[PDB]
């Protein structure tokens, strides 16, 4: 599942098969503008979640 | 993580607030500084080292 990413060394050995958050970041960001919805809340379990 | 409770400020205040990302390397915030130049605001906070 997801692993912080090293972000200070580079290593090729990370094999995740779990699903990027800049994917289905981009993906509800597509299906909140096709709805076009001006007025938008969002709550969030923790810092975590951001 | 520094910021968190300002993301809660929201939850309890009439605050407004306007967050921004720093993707990495010095050379990407000249798109945020010229955004920044189209979008009219006066107050601003640097979350950096």
């Amino acid at each position: 599942r997801w692993k912080h990413p090293s972000v200070d060394s580079r290593d090729l050995f990370y094999i995740n098969l779990y699903p990027d958050y800049a994917a289905i970041s981009r993906a509800v960001l597509d299906l909140v503008l096709y709805y076009n919805w001006k007025t938008v809340t969002v709550v969030y379990e923790d810092s975590t979640g951001l | 993580i520094r910021l968190q409770e300002l993301i809660k400020a929201p939850s309890r205040y009439n605050i407004k607030i306007k967050i921004r990302q720093l993707p990495p390397a010095n050379k990407d915030a000249k798109p945020l500084l010229k955004e920044m130049k189209k979008s009219k605001e006066f107050y601003v906070i640097f979350d950096c080292s």
